[PDB]
RNA sequence: CGCGGGGUGGAGCAGCCUGGUAGCUCGUCGGGCUCAUAACCCGAAGGUCGUCGGUUCAAAUCCGGCCCCCGCAACCA
RNA sequence: AAAUG
RNA sequence: CUGACUGGGGCCUGUAGAGCACUGAUAGGGCUAGGGGGCCCACCAGCCUACCAAACCCUGUCAAACUCCGAAGGGUCCCAG
RNA sequence: CGCCUCCUAAAAGGUAACGGAGGCGCCCAAAGGUCCCCUCAGGCGGGACGGAAAUCCGCCGGAGAGCGCAAGGGUAGAAGGGGGCCUGACUGCGAGGCCUGCAAGCCGAGCAGGGGCGAAAGCCGGGCCUAGUGAACCGGUGGUCCCGUGUGGAAGGGCCAU
RNA sequence: UCCCCCGUGCCCAUAGCGGCGUGGAACCACCCGUUCCCAUUCCGAACACGGAAGUGAAACGCGCCAGCGCCGAUGGUACUGGGCGGGCGACCGCCUGGGAGAGUAGGUCGGUGCGGGGG
């Protein structure tokens, strides 16, 4: 949906990614959670 | 912490609670 | 002009390996919605509640009155 | 604190009388006092932020146990506030400050209640407890006129291990429980 | 129209339950093995006498419930206890390679 | 005029009217009965007429006892359609009836008017009847 | 892009690269020609109408103008701005927008036709209230309102006195 | 027989998609201005929202069945 | 500016 | 040699039938909220009613999308022909 | 006109009609993991403001409650409610099956890496389960270093991801 | 082995609701405390710890009673696999194999394995 929205997650500063969805209007406004990436193993993870 | 019941119908009553500094206007006398 | 004429594909559901058939670990003994049937000895379910073989085995019904009913599976002893 | 005027009371005045009023056999038998609850309805939880805490740490200050702070379980369209949070208040009274209580209560307390002719004699019924309202909350001596925004009634529940309204009825009215007879 | 469930046990999916009891005086501890409907290994509290701590007590009923048991090729177990609660009546004993 | 309040469906099946009855095939509530020869399907347009003809002929007396009722749609498409586009219309109620079943019965109204008040209600149904007493259903 | 058959008054659509809303529809299927379909329409904005026909097939391209309900907060260049009561957002609508931009009111609750979060239509209530700070002691007099305008009133109506005004007229409909 | 829209204070219309809000004009009754009546000015009352169901925490509003309503079609033979 | 009996 | 078909076992099922335990439908009767009416001042309750009528209670029935039940059969694996 | 649920559908599966009756094109950063706790709807009392269910107390109440939404199966020896930490809404894989004309769709034990919860046993590769969807082509964004038209390098592609 | 009790599982209401009665030596419980481990959206109610003065009143175990609940034939029907007839339909009947559900007679206030404690 529209505020429903796709979204992936980069590793810090790379490139990996996850795409998850976000949700807009409530708990929104950025988020980032834990989860591994191809390379190496387990970090942070932002959206974008 | 213990109290006292200082009505004015005389009759003072020894017990517990908070702050032993107790007005009782009116105690059982009616 | 109507406004019906819809339903849904089929899913053929029920038990799929009866008491006393051989199987292998993996076989998806049973296809169900709710829980008609529950998981037994060496019988994991899965996300939808479909029961299957844990170990190559013979299947057994056991039917436990308000317990239920379950499928166990008694590997080849 | 372990033991109080009425406390004492009870045990050696109230528990002989019982016996040999109904004549039990077990000593445990015998009627005795397991909680009394005192609760606060509110609904006060609508705009302006209801806050209404004073009326915890009040209900609180007169028992000395923090309320527990109750919701509302439905939702109601009728009468605002619904599905949550909101109002409610209340808390459960045993052992020690279910006597330390009861004590002010029956002492002091219902005293002074506007007009109070005694405490209305139907309020058992087939309970082996018994529930009274109160309209203010000054009633009591911890809490004054002055320190007090607005009024606050509220439910008072006993609870009895007694089985009949006699064996209830007369324990209550043996501890000092005025009646409205 | 039932208290406690329990059925932490219930939850019993790897063979062989070291199945608690927490008695206001003492405490006994069977190694019970279901599929079989057979206790395979006990060793009580009072009901071997022993000390008088209470947890103290446990450790020791523990102890002997381990030592008992190894000796019939027992090593590997799953804990319970209804409303077990794991707490201070713990018997974190040695011996029995059950982990945990 | 005699169709339920209520119902779960609007529009039902036709089934088929095999034998047995599936109960009430004894009196129970009066003198005398009037049990239904053959399969068919009443339709509360009947079973009133029946009703009021009874009443009429044993004008003020017994009570009637109607041990039927029209719960069953019934359906007809528009007049001059072709086949096709749905399930017609509904047109009043059926009550299933098979041989056996007591449609009616009454009492508190003397033997030889209620022979006479039942044979009348008969003419007013499509299928055969025969008026029964009261016995051996205890 | 919805088709023809499938309208209904109220239903908004883009034609003519405009805004409109179906405000009248009727089947036609006359002789054994194709069915047809012949409406009605009004733009959003301005008032302009036209009736138009269309086949069985043609579709249209439906629209997303509901209508939330603003509110006023304060002036700014020529411009005024308002915010969804709803999700608080904020709208800066170019005075043309608004219909009877004046006559309106720094807090005052209107609508507005949201069309891709930014209101092209945005109407108070057919009369509000507003204080009078104007006008003689003076019957039929003139009177500026607390927003700059002005109005014809009565006598009685004096200084400070707050009045009613049929936002459409900004005729005196009364007093508060 | 279908096609779409409509039943809201006494009349004529908003409000219905975006469920919590009854908006308007005339009319009505009260009171003033007049000798009086209009007009005009002041103020007030009035709506089961067509009904019967359902959905919702709640419905004029969303959902279905009916009842009346208005307009459109019925062609090739 | 302003109808009628 | 496993076949169609058959024998013996084991499992799966919710139809015919029947049955009201749930879903609703439902004739009369009971007991009984609730309305309607009369007794009567408003002291606001008290009572009666060959009426409209919830719950529940029996007595009677109904159902594709109801089922406390439930065949005959049907499916499949196994061993035999 | 595709998808889900129930009936028709004749007790395996499957099965038609301009047959009966309803839903969907989403949604949740908690409505997901895990660990520990709790048990409902209603009904009769009993109670200050309080309807007829706001909050409280007592019994009686195996499920009629609930489970975001249709219906169905399911379920209180939780799938329901509450709380603490968390993010396995993992990446490499995937024995073995369901369903099946193809294409798809669905279940999945176990292994590796690296984690979450738990004392541990274990559990976690979304959601009580069945809808919430779209082959290829053509392009776009990151990544990657695979090709890079004599050489080096670019241009442009490829592979992974979206 | 034999009973009494405590654990646990099995069959899955013939195991239940309701009455009535019992047991405290041992067990088990309520109970007595809340300093400690651990605790309650507020309550040691519940979880938890230390204890044992008292009680068996609660709760539980064991008896008994059958009002309710649940179990429930044998007969006979319904229906039916396969075979075969009837009417114009309507639907009805015959044979051979299977055979309900209600209802009646009656039945049950449990049976039971393993390990512990006890005479
Ligand atoms: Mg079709
Ligand atoms: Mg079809
Ligand atoms: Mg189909
Ligand atoms: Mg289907
Ligand atoms: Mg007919
Ligand atoms: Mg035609
Ligand atoms: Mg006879
Ligand atoms: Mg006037
Ligand atoms: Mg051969
Ligand atoms: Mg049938
Ligand atoms: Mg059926
Ligand atoms: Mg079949
Ligand atoms: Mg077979
Ligand atoms: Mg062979
Ligand atoms: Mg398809
Ligand atoms: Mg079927
Ligand atoms: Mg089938
Ligand atoms: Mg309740
Ligand atoms: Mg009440
Ligand atoms: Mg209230
Ligand atoms: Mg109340
Ligand atoms: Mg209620
Ligand atoms: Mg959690
Ligand atoms: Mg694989
Ligand atoms: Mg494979
Ligand atoms: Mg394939
Ligand atoms: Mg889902
Ligand atoms: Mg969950
Ligand atoms: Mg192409
Ligand atoms: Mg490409
Ligand atoms: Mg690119
Ligand atoms: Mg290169
Ligand atoms: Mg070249
Ligand atoms: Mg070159
Ligand atoms: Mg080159
Ligand atoms: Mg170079
Ligand atoms: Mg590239
Ligand atoms: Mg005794
Ligand atoms: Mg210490
Ligand atoms: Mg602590
Ligand atoms: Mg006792
Ligand atoms: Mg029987
Ligand atoms: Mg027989
Ligand atoms: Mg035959
Ligand atoms: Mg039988």
């Amino acid at each position: 949906v529209r505020i429903k929205l796709l979204l992936e997650c980069t590793e810090c500063k790379r490139r990996n990614y996850a795409t998850e969805k976000n949700k807009r209007n409530t708990p929104n406004k950025l988020e980032l959670r834990k989860y591994c990436p191809w390379c190496r193993k387990h970090t942070v993870h932002r959206e974008v | 912490v213990p109290a006292r019941i200082i009505c004015g119908c005389g009759n003072v009553i020894e017990t517990y609670s908070t702050k032993p500094e107790i007005y009782v206007e009116v105690c059982s006398k009616c | 002009s109507t406004r019906n004429g819809r339903d849904s594909q089929a899913k053929r559901l029920g038990v799929k390996r009866y008491e006393g058939q051989v199987v292998r670990a993996g076989n998806i003994l049973v296809r169900q919605r709710g829980t008609r049937f529950k998981p037994g000895k060496n019988v994991g379910m899965g996300r939808d509640f479909t029961l299957f073989a844990l170990v190559d085995g013979v299947v057994e019904f056991q039917d436990r009155g308000r317990l239920g009913r379950y499928v166990h599976v008694r590997p080849l002893a | 604190p372990l033991d109080v005027a009425l406390k004492r009371k009870y045990y050696e005045e109230v528990r002989p009388e019982l016996i040999r009023r109904f004549g039990y056999q077990n000593v445990w038998e015998v009627p005795r006092l397991e909680k009394v609850v005192i609760n606060q309805g509110l609904g006060e939880a609508k705009e302006d932020a209801r806050i209404l805490e004073k009326a915890a740490q009040e209900l609180a200050l007169i028992t000395g146990q923090k309320p527990a702070v109750t919701r509302a379980k439905k939702s109601i369209s009728n009468f605002k506030l619904r599905k949550g949070m909101p109002i409610g208040l209340r808390v459960t009274l045993r052992r020690d400050r279910m006597w330390i209580f009861l004590e002010k209560l029956l002492n002091v307390a219902l005293p002074r209640i506007r007009d109070f002719r005694g405490l209305n004699p139907n309020s058992f019924d087939g309970r082996g407890n018994y529930n009274l309202g109160l309209r203010e909350q000054l009633i009591f001596p911890e809490i004054t006129y002055d320190m007090v925004d607005a009024l606050r009634g509220m439910d008072i529940a006993v609870v009895t291990t007694a089985e009949t309204d006699e064996e209830a009825r007369a324990l209550l009215e043996l501890l000092g429980f005025p009646f409205r007879k | 129209r039932r208290k406690f469930r329990v059925r932490n046990r219930i939850k019993r999916t790897g063979r062989l339950r070291l199945s608690v009891f927490r008695s206001l005086k003492h405490i006994y501890a069977q190694i019970i093995d279901d599929e079989k409907g057979v206790t395979l290994v006990s060793a009580s509290s009072l009901a071997l006498k022993l000390k008088g701590n209470k947890t103290e007590v446990a450790r020791q009923v523990g102890r002997a419930l381990a030592e008992k048991a190894l000796a019939l090729g027992i090593k590997q177990v799953a804990f319970d206890r209804g409303p077990y609660k794991y707490h201070g009546r713990v018997k974190a004993l040695a011996e029995g390679a059950r982990e945990g | 005029m005699l169709m339920p309040r209520r119902m779960k469906y609007r529009k039902q099946q036709r089934g088929r009217l095999k034998g047995a009855t599936k109960g009430g095939d004894y009196v129970a509530f009066g003198d005398y009965g009037l049990v239904a020869l053959e399969p068919a399907w009443i339709t509360a347009q009947q079973i009133e007429a029946a009703r009021v003809a009874m009443v009429r002929h044993f004008r003020r007396g017994g009570k009637i006892f109607i041990r039927i009722f029209p719960d069953k749609p019934y359906t007809k498409k528009p007049l001059e359609v072709r086949m096709g586009k749905g399930k017609g219309n509904v047109e009043g109620y059926v009550a299933v009836v098979k041989p056996g079943r007591v449609m009616f019965e009454v009492a508190g109204v003397t033997e030889e008017q209620a022979m006479e008040a039942l044979r009348i209600a008969g003419h007013k149904l499509p299928i055969k009847t025969k008026i029964v007493r009261r016995d051996a259903y205890d | 892009m919805i088709s023809v058959t499938d309208l209904r008054p109220g239903t908004k659509v883009k034609m003519d690269g405009g805004l409109w809303e179906c405000v009248e529809y009727q089947h036609q299927k006359l002789g054994r020609g194709g069915a047809k379909v012949v409406a009605k329409f009004k733009n959003l904005e301005t008032g302009a109408t036209v009736e138009r026909t269309f086949n069985s097939g043609e579709k249209l391209e439906d629209i997303y103008v509901e209508t939330r309900e603003l509110q006023y907060l304060y002036p700014e260049g020529e411009e005024m701005v308002f915010m969804d009561l709803e999700t608080y957002e904020q709208f800066a609508v170019p005075r043309s927008r608004v219909v009877g931009a004046e006559f309106f009111k720094e807090g005052m609750t209107a609508l507005g036709d949201m069309y891709e979060g930014q209101p092209i239509k945005v109407t108070p209530p057919t009369v509000v209230e507003l204080k009078v700070v104007d006008t003689p002691p003076g019957g039929s007099k003139p009177a500026t309102l607390e927003t700059g305008a002005v109005v014809q009133v009565p006598l009685f109506v004096e200084p400070g006195e707050v009045i009613k005004v049929d936002t459409r007229t900004g005729e005196y409909v009364g007093r508060a």
